[PDB]
């Protein structure tokens, strides 16, 4: 299929900026003093 | 006699550079 | 535990040693190479040994299993 | 006569040294005369 | 620490933590078959090699000589 | 049959182990009569 | 805290934490497996196994499914080009699906082992410690790898239970799955020979169930137990490292110089079979004996198979890619549609004439034919103005045998020209350049990345052998060095013994 | 495309100013390797299992983090004793001199072949009994700096020697 | 659970992070021009 | 009472001014034999039935020139043992056939294991960690890539490196012509570990040199520094705010600095030999494909990537007949690619 | 494209610069 | 120019990937209890 070719890039970005900003802060959550 | 391992360590080199340079040295004399 | 390189070759016993052993390797080196042995031993051409008088090519070994005797047909086809 | 320092060590090493110039000069010699010297 | 049915099963096997042997034991026998694999394998990488050319072993995709 | 390269390849082999057993008897008869001293 | 490189070290002490990482870890590799054989034949044409094989088609784990019998497709065609075959379950599908459920299965098991990681089978029961009794370890794993290897050879290889093993024969024209007995004479240590293969894994792994019960049974001699540190599970990662760097350095060979356990119509042809001009001297071999019958030239050349025309052809040499190249060998040359035949060169006085192939050393050649004694009569000139041999002034013409072009002769000069510029690569072939937008560059095969991959591996496990053997030897030291190092341990004339604080 | 060029034009490579360059990259790198080998062997122990040995020096502390009587005790076993530098300041400097005056050398080779003395010119240098020219590998460099020479600037040159 | 006793704190100081993406961007700088091809 | 093997490992590693150890039962032999193999051939041996070449001082060459070269291509990858099929014992013909090569090589691998042995055994007798050991396997992975896997790959030892000066720079001018090996990213990183390892050399110890604390009287300050003291011979807190104010940043831990130090060389030339083992099978660096397409479209599109391939298909069109004879290649001038004039 | 790529990792590196200068954790005496 | 379309993806996560990597390791350990 003729399918856009920033389709994938696009797609991509998407799902990684943001997954890796919650993970990120998640990550910093759980070091913190308990 | 009493022969050590730097005895023999430095013969091994330098026993065959004098009769080395000493073939290289007549080299210098062959004409074609 | 041995004695310091510096104390032997200032030795009077050093130098009656090898005033003798350094010249006479020198001098089989040279001989090893004026007398011709070198060029047998190692099967290096002479200067009038790397081409036959009429051909201008390379005795280049061609055949791995015979090259030995392939470099020997090479060397009878010069004299 | 194994004495070390009966030869003393400034002498050996000009004597060397000079050794060592006399034969890669004549290598340098070698390098305008007989094989290899182009001629 | 957890029992389980299957780990008191397995218990024996991994009992004898530290055990050994007293002294060389059976290092002697070891070398021995350390210098015959040795030379196996000095063999087969000759015969890969054609440095050890062998009686209808053509080591070809043809077997033809 | 011993084909001429398997003669060579005992040829090889016992070669190595002339060079290795001559090394390693030499080692061992030099360290034996040249004993480090202990208290 | 950790640094980030050694994030992993706290399951050096865990042995559910291990076993669940190694689990973790067997979950991914069966995974990539089933995913990368699922993608492979979602793009796989299945309809030319004589001049679109798989290894045209960038094809990396559809070989090794068809090495040890896998070769038919649950929609009904086989890699050998049959139609209307039953593979039963165990279809290129059907291996993709089981590695997919083993892969859930041991993602499973490790979870399990993550939580329940304290078990008491892994604590020494005297000292209530963590232990793993390796040295036994050992001979129960070696014992089973006897038993399995052992198993493949006598059951899966032979036939007797089992499919066999991939065979061909020397052109890589009819190769099939066989069922292979053992070679017990010295051609068993022939590479090229599968008899060797099947006989190797009875008898090693026959040794392998005896020196595993000898390693289940017999304790590890104390002089050993302490100089290779057998307490130290790193040993083993130290000296496990060093086997598998030893065995990808032999799977790299064989895979480039070729062995009855990489097949041409697999993996395909070697560079040395282009090197050696194998497959140019068995096609003239077989139309020197078609016309020896009495074969006109166009039926002795029409007589040479497609496929052994192709296998003599540079484009298919895994020698002349490039490490930035990527894809299926068809993304360059293109998809191989036919054979052209065999393009005869002759002269204005009829010489024939021989166009100097290119070797695989060189990106770009120059346009040389010589007559059958090796003088150059023609060339494709550079500078024009002192041409003597130009195939103008030559009156250099080309007819075809065999192939599309069968009893055809071309006489203008630069359409010769163009088929000489083709003739360099062998024998000369139309392709589809159009179907994957193919760029005319040549790319290396999965013979070529396979042995790229495996030799690049075996090197960097060289360092991962030496750092780990290090960190199991000098574990003591690893933190620094004693901080009142007794200066006479290291300085000289202390010690007569270097190391031993007895010989002062 | 300047390097290739140059050694068509100058045959740097069979010039020793250059070869000095070449010993003080290769041997810059090597010291590197060895003097940051033989103090990273001999840290004393100033940090537990888990955190990095990093950690056990601190900036601007009095005391030496490493035994250099150690290192030394190493490296002349390695070679000899006396091959190896008990001096950290003679050390040091030595690890200063060695690519400063290689690279010293590499800049010279190239400003010098700037005004076109250049590179060891054997070719054809070795010839037989009757006059043939016997090669050696000077003069397969030959070889590879003549098919750079033609092909370089290729619609440049009007006249059959390229002069500068 | 109980606890599992050989858990460690993992600790990237900002040293290593300049070092590290350092590291990544001159890699991406220098094999970029590589995957475009 | 004691056993022959811990008298024997007693009379090993026994200090004395050559250390020997188990280790030096394979470094030593291996070693000798290497470089006095070398020795011998550059002196004596031609290379003249398997290149067409002289290459011995015996022959008239110089230190430049001579080298042991590579066997014939015919020989393949012939182990080439003095006593295997091609040889079969005769010394003569053994180095007429190249024998010496493969001679060199393969004592100089063991040997090469050998001396990293050497620095492990030598490392555990003083106590101290191997780094130097696994510093190491960077010359030995290059060694490896280079004189054993490059050839492997390729038809025959012929093409791997000969061991001479001369030798080698046609070596690297080879790797230019057919490669294009300057264009390889992998190449690329092994000259950033060279140049940035003599870099760090240089600089650390310049700066060591330049912020000396004043512990003696002369002038020349050599003699100002005692192995046993405990402080430091420079001060790292003036170097550290001298580089912060220079360059920008600058080191603050001197055991970071040390590792560093070995981390950039080592790490450089582990990624050169990863672009050799690729080089072994062709697999370049040799093209831009999307350079290709506007270029052979575009006739006036041109860059210095372009003029470099111009660049090697000279080398390799003028440079193959007398560097590859086993193919007897005959180039007519005609065909030769050269541009205007020259 | 391309263009874009190359232009945005080298104007990362610089930004690098930047930070790794004027925001480095600081050389403290202890 | 015809590049590689999938050099733009390549090139994206090459970077991405191990920076976010980093990223996660750093703030994680600024947070952690001082
Ligand atoms: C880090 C470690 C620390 C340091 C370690 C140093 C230790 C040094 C000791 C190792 C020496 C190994 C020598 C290997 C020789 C070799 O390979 O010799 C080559 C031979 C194969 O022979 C070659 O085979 C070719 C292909 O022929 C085949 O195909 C032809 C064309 O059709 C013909 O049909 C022919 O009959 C058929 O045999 C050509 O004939 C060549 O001329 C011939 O030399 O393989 C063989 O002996 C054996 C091949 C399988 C084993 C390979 C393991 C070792 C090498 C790993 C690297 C592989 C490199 C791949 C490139 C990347
Ligand atoms: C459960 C049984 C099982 C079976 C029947 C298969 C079957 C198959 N696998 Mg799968 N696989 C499995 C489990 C299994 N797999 C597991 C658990 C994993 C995760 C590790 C994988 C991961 C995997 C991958 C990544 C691949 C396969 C592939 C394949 C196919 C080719 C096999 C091959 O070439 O092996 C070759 C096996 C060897 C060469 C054996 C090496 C043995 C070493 C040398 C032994 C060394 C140590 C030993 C102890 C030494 C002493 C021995 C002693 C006897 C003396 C075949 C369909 C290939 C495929 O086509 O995928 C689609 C493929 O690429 N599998
Ligand atoms: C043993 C590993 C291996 C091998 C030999 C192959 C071989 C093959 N693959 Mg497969 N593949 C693999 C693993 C492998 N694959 C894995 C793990 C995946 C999941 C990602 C895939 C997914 C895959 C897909 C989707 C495709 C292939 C395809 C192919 C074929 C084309 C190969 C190609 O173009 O590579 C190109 C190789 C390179 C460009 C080299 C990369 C070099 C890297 C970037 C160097 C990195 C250096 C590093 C950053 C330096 C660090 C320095 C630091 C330490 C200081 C070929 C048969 C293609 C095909 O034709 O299928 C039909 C195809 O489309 N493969
Ligand atoms: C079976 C093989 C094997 C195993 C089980 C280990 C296991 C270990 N290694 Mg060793 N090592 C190996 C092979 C192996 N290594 C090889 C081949 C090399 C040379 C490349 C090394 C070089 C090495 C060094 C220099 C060090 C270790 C260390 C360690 C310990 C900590 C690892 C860690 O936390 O990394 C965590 C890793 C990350 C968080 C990210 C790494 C990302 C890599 C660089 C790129 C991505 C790889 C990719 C995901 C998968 C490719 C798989 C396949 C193609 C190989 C752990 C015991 C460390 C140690 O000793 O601690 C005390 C240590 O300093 N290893
Ligand atoms: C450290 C010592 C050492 C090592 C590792 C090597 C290694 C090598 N040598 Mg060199 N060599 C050495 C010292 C060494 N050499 C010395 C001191 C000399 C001067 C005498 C030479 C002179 C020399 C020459 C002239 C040549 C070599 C060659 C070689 C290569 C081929 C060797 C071979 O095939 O041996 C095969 C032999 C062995 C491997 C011996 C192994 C013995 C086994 C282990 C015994 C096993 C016994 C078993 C347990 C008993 C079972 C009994 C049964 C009834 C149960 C190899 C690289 C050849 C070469 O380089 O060609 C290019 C070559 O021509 N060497
Ligand atoms: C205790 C033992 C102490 C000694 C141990 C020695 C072991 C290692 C020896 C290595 C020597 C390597 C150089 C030999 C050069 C030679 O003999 O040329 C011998 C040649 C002979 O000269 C040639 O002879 C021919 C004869 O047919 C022709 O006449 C040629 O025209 C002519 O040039 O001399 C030269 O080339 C000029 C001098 C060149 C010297 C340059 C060496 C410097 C570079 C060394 C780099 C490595 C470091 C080695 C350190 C030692
Ligand atoms: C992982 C988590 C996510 C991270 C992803 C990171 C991606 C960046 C890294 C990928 C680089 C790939 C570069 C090529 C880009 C491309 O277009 O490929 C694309 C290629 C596929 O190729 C495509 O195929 C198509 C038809 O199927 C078409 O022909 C396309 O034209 C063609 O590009 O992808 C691969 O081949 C990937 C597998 C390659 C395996 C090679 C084995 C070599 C391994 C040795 C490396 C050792 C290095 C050690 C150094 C220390
Ligand atoms: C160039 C000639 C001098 C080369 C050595 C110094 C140059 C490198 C500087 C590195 C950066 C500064 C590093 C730095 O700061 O150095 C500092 C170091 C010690 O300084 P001091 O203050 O103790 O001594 C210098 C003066 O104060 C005099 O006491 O300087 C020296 O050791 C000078 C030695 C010169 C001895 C005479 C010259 C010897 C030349 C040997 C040439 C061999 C050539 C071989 C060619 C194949
Ligand atoms: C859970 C479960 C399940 C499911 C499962 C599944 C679905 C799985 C899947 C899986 C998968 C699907 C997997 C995959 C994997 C993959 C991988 C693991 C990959 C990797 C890669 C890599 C590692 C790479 C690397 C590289 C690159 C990237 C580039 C080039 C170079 C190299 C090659 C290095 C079931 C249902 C059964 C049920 C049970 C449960
Ligand atoms: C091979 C072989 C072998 C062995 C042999 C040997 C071991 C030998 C040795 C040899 C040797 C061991 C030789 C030596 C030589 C030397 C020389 C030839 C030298 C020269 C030098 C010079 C010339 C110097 C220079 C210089 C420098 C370098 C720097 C400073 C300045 C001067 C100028 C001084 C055997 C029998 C086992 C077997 C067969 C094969
Ligand atoms: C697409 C890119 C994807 C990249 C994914 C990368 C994932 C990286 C995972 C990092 C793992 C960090 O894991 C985290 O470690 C810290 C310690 O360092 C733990 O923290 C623990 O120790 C610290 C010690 O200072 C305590 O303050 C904290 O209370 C305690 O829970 C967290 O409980 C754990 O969640
Ligand atoms: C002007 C064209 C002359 C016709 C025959 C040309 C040689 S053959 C020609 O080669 C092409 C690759 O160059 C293939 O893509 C094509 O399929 C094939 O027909
Ligand atoms: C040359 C290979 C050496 C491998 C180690 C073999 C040790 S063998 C070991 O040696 C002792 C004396 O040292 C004896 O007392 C003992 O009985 C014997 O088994
Ligand atoms: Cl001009
Ligand atoms: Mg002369």
């Amino acid at each position: 299929m003729e399918v856009n070719q920033l389709g994938l890039i696009a797609t991509a970005l998407f799902v990684l900026v943001p997954s890796v900003f919650l993970i990120i802060l998640y990550v910093q959550t759980e070091s913190q003093q308990k | 006699p009493i022969f050590t391992v730097r005895w023999v360590a430095v013969h091994t080199l330098a026993v065959p550079t004098i009769f080395f340079l000493g073939a290289i040295a007549a080299m210098q004399f062959i004409q074609r | 535990g041995e004695r310091p390189f510096s104390d032997i070759i200032t030795s009077v016993r050093y130098w009656v040693i090898h005033s003798i052993t350094i010249p006479a390797l020198f001098i089989a080196g040279w001989l090893f190479v004026s007398t011709g042995l070198a060029y047998d031993v190692f099967g290096t051409p002479r200067p009038d040994s790397y081409y036959a008088q009429e051909q201008r090519s390379i005795p280049l070994v061609t055949d791995r299993f015979e090259a030995k005797q392939q470099v020997e047909t090479f060397l009878e086809q010069l004299k | 006569m194994s004495e070390g320092g009966r030869i003393p060590l400034w002498i050996v090493a000009t004597v060397a040294g000079m050794g060592v110039i006399v034969i890669v000069g004549l290598f340098f010699y070698g390098a305008y005369a007989g094989l290899g010297s182009s001629l | 620490a957890r029992r389980t049915w299957l780990g008191d099963i397995l218990r024996p096997l991994n009992s004898e933590y530290g055990k050994v042997a007293p002294g060389w034991g059976t290092t002697p026998l070891m070398a021995v078959f350390m210098g015959l694999f040795l030379v196996f394998l000095l063999i087969i990488l000759e015969i890969y090699n054609s440095t050890l050319i062998l009686d209808g072993v053509n080591v070809s995709w043809k077997a033809l000589g | 049959t011993i084909t001429p390269s398997l003669k060579g390849f005992f040829i090889g082999l016992l070669s190595g182990a002339v060079v290795l057993g001559l090394t390693f008897a030499v080692l061992i008869a030099i360290s034996q009569i040249d004993k480090v001293q202990r208290s | 805290g950790l640094p980030w490189y050694r994030v992993h070290t706290v399951l050096i002490n865990d042995p559910g934490r291990l076993i669940a990482a190694h689990l973790m870890h067997t979950a991914l590799v069966a995974g990539w497996a089933g995913s990368m054989a699922l993608y492979e034949l979602a793009t796989f044409d299945p309809s030319d196994p004589v001049l679109n094989p798989m290894w045209r088609q960038g094809m990396f784990v559809l070989p090794f499914m068809a090495r040890l019998g896998v070769t038919g497709s649950w929609s009904g065609w086989s890699i050998t080009g049959e139609t209307g075959i039953d593979p039963g379950f165990w279809s290129f599908e059907g291996v993709a699906l089981a590695h997919i459920v083993l892969s859930g299965l041991l993602f499973l098991a490790a979870c399990w082992h993550w939580v329940y990681w304290d078990l008491e089978l892994f604590r020494d029961p005297r000292t209530g410690e963590p232990a793993l009794d390796l040295p036994k370890m050992f001979g129960i794993h070696l014992f089973l790898a006897g038993l399995l290897c052992f198993g493949f050879g006598a059951f899966h290889l032979t036939g007797l239970f089992g499919p066999g093993m991939w065979v061909s024969d020397p052109y890589g024209l009819t190769g099939s799955v066989q069922p292979v007995a053992p070679e017990w004479g010295p051609d068993g240590f022939n590479p090229y020979n599968p008899g060797g293969v099947v006989a190797h894994h009875i008898a090693a792994g026959i040794v392998g169930i005896i020196a595993g019960l000898f390693h289940i049974l017999v304790r590890p001699p104390q002089r050993l137990y302490k100089a290779l540190r057998m307490g130290n599970i790193e040993t083993v990662l130290s000296s496990s490292i060093a086997a598998v760097f030893f065995a990808a350095f032999v799977v790299a060979g064989t895979m480039w110089y070729g062995s009855a356990t990489t097949p041409i119509e697999l993996f395909g042809p070697t560079r040395y079979q282009w090197d050696s001009s194998y497959f140019q001297q068995e096609i003239n071999r077989r139309v020197q004996a078609s016309l020896a019958s009495g074969a006109t030239l166009e039926e002795a050349w029409s007589a040479i198979p497609e496929k052994l025309a192709f296998y003599d052809y540079i484009g298919n040499n895994p020698a002349k890619g490039g490490l930035f190249r990527t894809g299926p060998m068809n993304k360059g040359d293109g998809i191989a549609q036919a054979w052209k035949g065999h393009a005869v060169f002759r002269n204005k006085e009829g010489e024939e004439l021989f166009v100097r192939r290119m070797p695989a050393f060189f990106e770009s050649f120059p346009v040389i034919l010589t007559d059958k004694n090796g003088v150059v009569k023609a060339d494709i000139p550079f500078r024009r103005a002192e041409s003597k041999y130009s195939f103008e002034q030559q009156g250099v013409t080309v007819s075809f045998y065999g192939g599309e072009l069968n009893g055809q002769t071309f006489t203008d000069p630069p359409t010769v020209k163009s088929y000489a510029r083709k003739a360099i690569f062998g024998e000369i072939f139309e392709f589809d350049t159009e179907t994957l937008n193919s760029d005319g560059i040549f790319r290396t095969s999965p013979r070529g990345w396979f042995t790229f991959a495996h030799a690049v591996f075996a090197l960097l496990f060289f360092f991962g052998h030496i750092w780990h053997g290090a960190r199991t030897l000098f574990r003591d030291v690893f933190s620094g060095i004693d901080p009142e190092l007794s200066p006479e341990q290291v300085e000289w004339g202390f010690y007569q013994k270097v190391g031993d604080v007895t010989t002062r | 495309n300047f390097m290739i060029v140059f050694q068509a034009e100058h045959n740097i490579l069979m010039h020793p100013f250059h070869m000095l360059g070449v010993a003080g990259v290769f041997g810059g790198a090597l010291f590197a390797a060895m003097h940051g080998s033989l103090v990273t062997s001999s840290l004393i122990r100033e940090t537990t299992e888990t955190e990095s040995t990093n950690y056990g020096y601190k900036f601007g502390q009095e005391e030496e983090t490493y035994n250099i009587v150690a290192a030394h005790g190493y490296f002349g076993r390695l070679i000899f004793q006396y091959a190896s530098f008990n001096n950290s300041r003679s050390l040091h400097f030595f690890l200063a001199a060695w690519p400063v005056v290689g690279i010293w050398f590499a800049a010279l080779g190239i400003s010098t072949m700037a005004f076109n003395l250049n590179g060891f010119n054997f070719n054809h240098s070795v010839v037989d009994a009757q006059g043939n020219v016997i090669n050696t590998w000077a003069d397969i460099i030959n070889r590879a700096n003549i098919g750079i020479e033609v092909m370089h600037e290729r619609n440049a040159h009007n006249f059959p020697l390229d002069l500068a | 659970m109980e606890p599992n006793p050989n858990r460690q704190p993992v600790e990237l100081n900002r040293t290593s992070l300049y070092l590290g993406l350092l590291l990544i961007l001159v890699l991406a700088l220098l094999f970029s021009s590589y995957f475009f091809n | 009472e004691r056993g022959w093997f811990d008298i024997l490992d007693d009379w090993l590693k026994r200090d004395r001014f050559v250390f020997v150890g188990w280790s030096g039962i394979l470094l030593f032999p291996c070693a000798y034999l290497a470089l006095g193999g070398w020795l011998t051939g550059t002196t004596f041996v031609t290379s003249w039935y398997t290149h067409g070449l002289a290459s011995s001082y015996l022959e008239g060459c110089n230190f430049l020139t001579v080298a042991v070269s590579t066997p014939a291509n015919s020989m393949g990858h012939s182990l080439l043992l003095l006593w295997g099929p091609e040889a079969q014992g005769d010394f003569t013909r053994w180095c007429q056939l190249g024998g010496l090569w493969t001679f060199i090589a393969l004592h100089g691998a063991f040997g090469l294991i050998g001396f990293m042995l050497r620095q492990f055994e030598i490392a555990r007798l003083v106590g101290v960690r191997p780094y130097n050991a696994i510093a190491f396997s960077a010359p030995i992975a290059v060694f490896v890539s280079v004189f054993l896997i490059y050839p492997l790959g390729q038809s025959s030892w012929f093409f791997a490196p000969s061991f001479g000066v001369a030798a080698i720079f046609r070596f690297l001018l080879f790797f230019q012509g057919f490669h294009n090996w300057t264009l390889n990213p992998f190449h690329m990183m092994g000259v950033a570990g060279v140049l940035g390892g003599a870099l760090l050399c240089a600089i650390h110890g310049a700066t060591v040199e330049n912020t000396l604390f004043q512990d003696g009287e002369g002038a020349s300050t050599f003699r100002a520094f005692n192995p046993t003291q405990a402080e430091e011979t420079y001060s790292m807190v003036t170097a550290n705010r001298f580089w912060s104010q220079i360059f920008g940043i600058a080191f603050s831990n001197k055991r970071w600095l040390h590792f560093f130090m070995l981390f950039v060389p080592v790490t450089g030339l582990w990624m050169s030999a990863i672009g050799v083992v690729g080089l072994a099978l062709n697999l370049r660096s040799y093209d831009f494909i999307s350079q290709e397409i506007r270029a052979a479209e575009d006739p006036e599109f041109e860059t210095f990537y372009t003029k470099n391939l111009l660049l090697n298909e000279g080398i390799r069109a003028w440079m193959a007949p007398q560097d590859q004879p086993h193919e007897n290649f005959v180039f007519p001038e005609e065909v030769l690619p050269r541009g205007n004039a020259l | 494209m391309e263009t874009i790529t190359y232009v945005f990792i080298f104007a990362c590196i610089i930004a690098l610069f930047f930070f790794a200068i004027f925001f480095r954790e600081p050389p403290r005496i202890t």
